[PDB]
């Protein structure tokens, strides 16, 4: 227990911020979503011990890295951990991303 | 022991061949008084029919002829109801073996010393004490003679059943015979066959001694089979080839060089009945792989009959006839389906000359026949592995570490240690005078777009096509992202901001970002990355939980370059460092680990035994 | 301008001192002039009392004595309601310094020059430039003279209250109390004093012609007080120390060693108001830290004075008179609690022969004067700190690197590189001979017991006891669990079977376990360390999440030993066989690294500029 | 979610195992005890991803080790986790079964 955080829950969080930083900052270049979704993915990511386990042990994210290179290479597992569920982040906002920028230019089309 | 002084009696008249000749007429009187004392018992007894005795060989004076003649005699009165009804055998050796004896003062001696000896359980023991002492002194006679420890081991393994028909190919001394009837002491219908004269004189004496049957035995030429059939039990010691006035003699035996062990191994091959179990003793010589036309020979061997044991036998086993490597096969007919056992003996000092081989020695051969898996000196092997091979070798070995010569590799690589990091010293004081003819930004000279993200649809291991990821190559999609080979940055990885050269097109992941050159005409793609290598784009990065470059804060990256005849020779150069500095950290990272097991396991050397 | 035309007039009569003298005479009838053309508006005008002109030089031939009391007798005609007033000081001048002009050819010209100048706002600007032209041309004249364009940037900074009294210790050619009155032009009661005559000749006149009020200029000796007052501004530009007849003349000033630089900081301090600022140039020499007789004057100077900025003055800017390196204090009385500016001034080229210090190279300092953090050419330094040091130093310097010299030394660790390995590799090969006399089991020659388990209560970076864990040292508790000083082995780590020796007594944790002999007449316990190092203990343990040695699995391991002559023998070569191959393996990792960070900024050099 | 394995799970299930040891075994001496508390937490240690995780995620544990020497020294988080609940249930046996075991033996005294 100690933690009722869960990734869907981190992700509702940095999903969220995205529909937020989309909105606020008109990012029409598909290419600025890239530094839009990391500050959305990187402030969602936990640091306390209990949360990151909690988000670990909850359903939606491994162990496994889609990206070998985006591995610390250090001996500390809070680091490779944060590190993992901010790598799924990424990759989950993606595939909704696009489709959240692509409805949310009501402005040149009806 | 009795018999040694008649060898000892046997002097001057013959008295040049003290070997043979020597023992060839004790045989030839020993037989002959055999008949005789063998016949008084018969049909003489005492009075009813009364025999002359030992008086034919001086008969009116020496007359050997007139003696054949008082011995048919003596046979006729017999025949009134072996040896006898086959009494040609016999008749024969005395046609082929001749007297030679030529003192009387000579031959009263012996004669006498004959009738002295006592058939009943006494001859026997005494005659291969004079056959074992005749080869060990004439080394010669050791051609018709087997070791009689290889022998009683041979037929223990073969384990005779009663209904058994056992045969050799070359009878010789009889040895066979006489161990197989002494292993089923506590009959079998033995066949033999010979070509010297001698040797059926003593093989026939021999067997007749141990009151064994002499109907089988003959004297003929086993490799010339005329019309013959197989045999229950085939064991002999086979010869060794030749070919003096055999040369053109053996037409039909095609493909042979003459062999004699190998043409008696096609021999018991025809003679071995379906069912049959053999063991022949074959030289190592004739059984390796470069005997060409002996090559059939083992393959079909390998394919019909069931080869599933080999035993080595130390050079050199046989005797001082010949100090030759030999070996024991052991195929029994049926079916071939199982792997072959292998035993190797080792004895406590070389043998031959003095101290030779010992029935002590095949105690565990004996033991561990039907076991497969005995420890140290024997092994399995498969039949089909050495069946599929180029050639087909039968001269199995056992399947069964530090020292100073990884030092001396240890130097080599010490040797090469300081080769090159000299080399890549006085490399790098070169100092090529360059000036800056621009001083641009990332900003107006390329073009830097990221990728898309790849759902790990193909991940091969191998193929022509790449994909670069947030660091390194990960992956090999058949599809190309950016057609340009030029050059890529990492961007979201904990290792950002690392620069890798593509000579080839690739597909580029969301986790790194495309430089293509605007102008061709200012910089030199091998500069550049490695002058973007240097400014360390790793600080340009910020984030918490994780280092991401801007493309942004990419293009407002200054960086000087000079000209293009400038930049190819600095790149030349800084590339040729850089490779210096890779290899030779790893040579010293091999090179360190090395050295630490080798001062380790010299360590261990010395502090344990084992 | 005109003046020097004067100056070539006067030639050959004194014909020898043509730098100063001609100056002095200059100087002499200059003066005498001023008087005569000032007194002809002040009470003659026209007719209504009529005054003799330009007569008093040649009355009579040349007679200047007669001058004298005729220019007295002008006077007296003036007297009928600066300079009349105080005629004591002007008559004082015409004493000490003698007319030498003995030529009327010569004087007759000069005269004439001299009623041709117009003192309405004409004779100002030639002076200077004839006070400037001299002291390049006579080197020494610049004793008496200060860089103008310092002047102008010192009293800039300054900033005089119109409500002020300035004041020079060696008022010299009164250059500051003209740029005071240029300062604060768009008045000061301007004090003065000095020794030399001719200065005083040169600095009365100077003040009077720009309309400067000459009444507290006076000549004597600023070193001895007689008996003096504070002044709201002490300026001046103080001389260099000697002695020549001074040696036992300055008796009260006891512990300096004649220092006019820094008697006369002594002077401007005691000389200093409550309040007042001030700024004194004074060589670099007397502010450093050896100055033993000094250190007194800087410590009470930092103690009650506020000195907060000094100004680095290139070597070296007092003119061809003088090359030393000179700098401007900036103590202002009130409380001494603030840090110290500083300011360095840099110019395009050395000074001094020609070429000489301009006030555009002080535009910088003047803006940046109460601005404290400015970039490049100065900062701010602490006050406390260097009151702290051993010596009290004032010559502050600036707070604000890949060469050669890296493969330089980056070869030296190749050749300590090969030192050891070569001595490593053939120390390697002795093979010293060595029998085992018994081989034993560790069940029956040492104890084997585990520790407890320790709550964590102590874990001290530094102490005298220590504690062993499952792998290392890790603690530092003050009771010992095993008293002896044995052998300990780790046990449920997975870096167990780590075999370490202690030298001391300790506490053992659970995690380990501890070895004790039984008999001491049978093991050398660093030989037995080193022989359990080499049956890697790791293979015997078993378990899947762990790794974990079971005490009576170690008992069951079988160790042969030699003699206790031979174990020390040979614990002492492997001991130092392992030290080596910890050094150079720990060398080879820092080489490692140490070229690869040569090799990229090596890279880096040519490829940056910056 | 996924797993309902918890420490305190684990920690039982090591705990009466230990039961289960000391009174088959007799083990009277102490020193068997190390051999007896290994064999009951090297079974109890979880091997799946998702056993490990919500262990490290509920109360009784943290990835701080008390011996820094039992650190695999690797950089695989999953063989430092089951390194680091195994570390804690040695340390979390330990007091209770050397009571465990004194009040076992009821056989020499009453
Ligand atoms: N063409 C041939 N046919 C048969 N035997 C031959 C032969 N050429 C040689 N040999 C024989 O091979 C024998 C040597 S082997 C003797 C071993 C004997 N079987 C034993 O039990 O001790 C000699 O008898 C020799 O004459
Ligand atoms: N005992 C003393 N008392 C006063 N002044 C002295 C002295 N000894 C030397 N000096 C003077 O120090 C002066 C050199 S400094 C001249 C600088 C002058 N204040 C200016 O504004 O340009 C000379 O006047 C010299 O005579």
């Amino acid at each position: 227990a100690m933690s009722n955080m869960t990734y869907n829950n981190v992700f509702d969080h940095a999903y969220e911020m995205l529909k937020e930083n989309i909105r606020y900052d008109d990012i029409r270049d598909t290419d600025d979503l890239h530094d839009a979704i990391h500050m959305a993915a990187d402030n969602a990511v936990p640091h306390y011990y209990a949360d990151i386990f909690s988000v670990m042990a909850s359903e939606g994210i491994d162990l496994e890295f889609e990206d070998s290179g985006l591995m610390p290479d250090t001996k500390d597992v809070i680091r490779i951990l944060q590190a993992r569920i901010y790598e799924q982040l990424t990759i989950d906002l993606w595939e909704d991303a696009e489709d959240l920028l692509n409805e949310y230019l009501e402005e040149v089309e009806e | 022991n009795k018999l040694m002084n008649i060898i000892e009696l046997i002097r001057k008249d013959t008295g040049i061949n003290n070997a043979i000749d020597a023992v060839e007429q004790l045989a030839l009187l020993l037989l002959v008084r055999y008949t005789h004392e063998v016949a008084s018992n018969e049909i003489s007894k005492e009075n009813h029919i009364d025999s002359f005795k030992n008086l034919f060989f001086d008969l009116n004076v020496i007359d050997f002829y007139t003696l054949r003649d008082k011995l048919n005699h003596i046979v006729v009165n017999c025949r009134f109801s072996f040896s006898r009804n086959n009494w040609e055998k016999i008749e024969n050796i005395l046609d082929q073996i001749p007297f030679r004896i030529r003192s009387t003062k000579i031959l009263d001696l012996v004669i006498h010393r004959l009738e002295e000896l006592d058939l009943s359980e006494g001859i026997e023991i005494d005659f291969d004490h004079l056959l074992l002492n005749m080869v060990k002194d004439s080394g010669s006679s050791g051609a018709y003679y087997s070791p009689r420890p290889l022998i009683k081991a041979m037929v223990r393994v073969l384990n005779p059943k009663p209904l058994a028909t056992v045969y050799d190919p070359a009878m010789g001394t009889g040895g066979v015979f006489v161990e197989a009837k002494k292993h089923a002491k506590g009959g079998l219908s033995f066949i033999g066959n010979d070509l010297s004269p001698f040797a059926h004189l003593i093989g026939a004496l021999n067997l007749l001694l141990n009151d064994i049957d002499i109907s089988g035995v003959s004297i003929s030429d086993s490799l010339l089979d005329r019309d013959c059939q197989q045999y229950d039990f085939v064991i002999s010691g086979v010869p060794f080839g030749k070919v003096n006035e055999l040369t053109k003699y053996e037409y039909y035996y095609h493909g042979y060089s003459g062999s004699l062990e190998a043409m008696f191994l096609k021999h018991t091959m025809d003679k071995l009945a379906k069912g049959g179990r053999a063991a022949i003793v074959i030289p190592d010589g004739i059984l390796f792989g470069n005997a060409s036309h002996l090559d059939e020979l083992k393959r079909q061997l390998l394919t019909q009959f069931n080869l599933h044991a080999v035993l080595s036998l130390p050079k050199g086993t046989l005797a001082p006839y010949s100090g030759v490597k030999v070996s024991v096969l052991f195929f029994d007919n049926t079916v071939s389906e199982k792997d072959i056992w292998f035993y190797e003996l080792r004895t406590n000092k070389p043998l031959s000359k003095v101290n030779s081989i010992t029935d002590s020695d095949f105690e565990d051969f004996t033991s561990l026949y039907e076991r497969r898996e005995v420890s140290e000196n024997s092994c399995l092997i498969s039949k089909e592995s050495l069946l599929q091979d180029k050639t087909l070798n039968l001269s199995f070995s056992l399947p069964k570490f530090d020292k100073q010569e990884m030092i001396a590799s240890l130097k080599s690589e010490q040797l090469s240690l300081v080769t090159s990091i000299e080399n890549h010293f006085d490399y790098m004081s070169l100092n090529l005078e360059c000036k800056y003819i621009h001083q641009v930004k990332l900003k107006d000279i390329c073009k830097l777009r990221s990728g898309d993200k790849l759902n790990k649809s193909e991940v091969m291991d191998s193929g022509e096509f790449p994909v670069y990821g947030g660091n390194g190559v990960i992956g090999f999609n058949v599809e190309p992202n950016r057609h340009g080979d030029s050059i890529v940055i990492g961007k979201v990885g904990a290792h950002c901001g690392n620069i890798h050269f593509s000579t080839q097109p690739y597909w580029l992941t969301s986790n790194a970002m495309s430089l293509e050159l605007l102008d061709t005409t200012k910089v030199y793609l091998p500069y550049l990355a490695h002058v973007l290598k240097s400014l360390e784009l790793n600080n340009l990065a910020t984030g918490t939980a994780q280092k991401f470059i801007s493309i942004n804060k990419l293009y407002e990256v200054e960086v000087s370059l000079p000209s293009l005849e400038k930049q190819r020779e600095m790149s030349e150069w800084f590339t040729s460092i850089e490779e210096s500095k890779s290899k030779i950290q790893s040579l010293l990272a091999d090179f360190s680990r090395n050295l630490g097991t080798i001062s380790t396991e010299s360590i261990t050397e010395k502090a344990l035994k084992g």
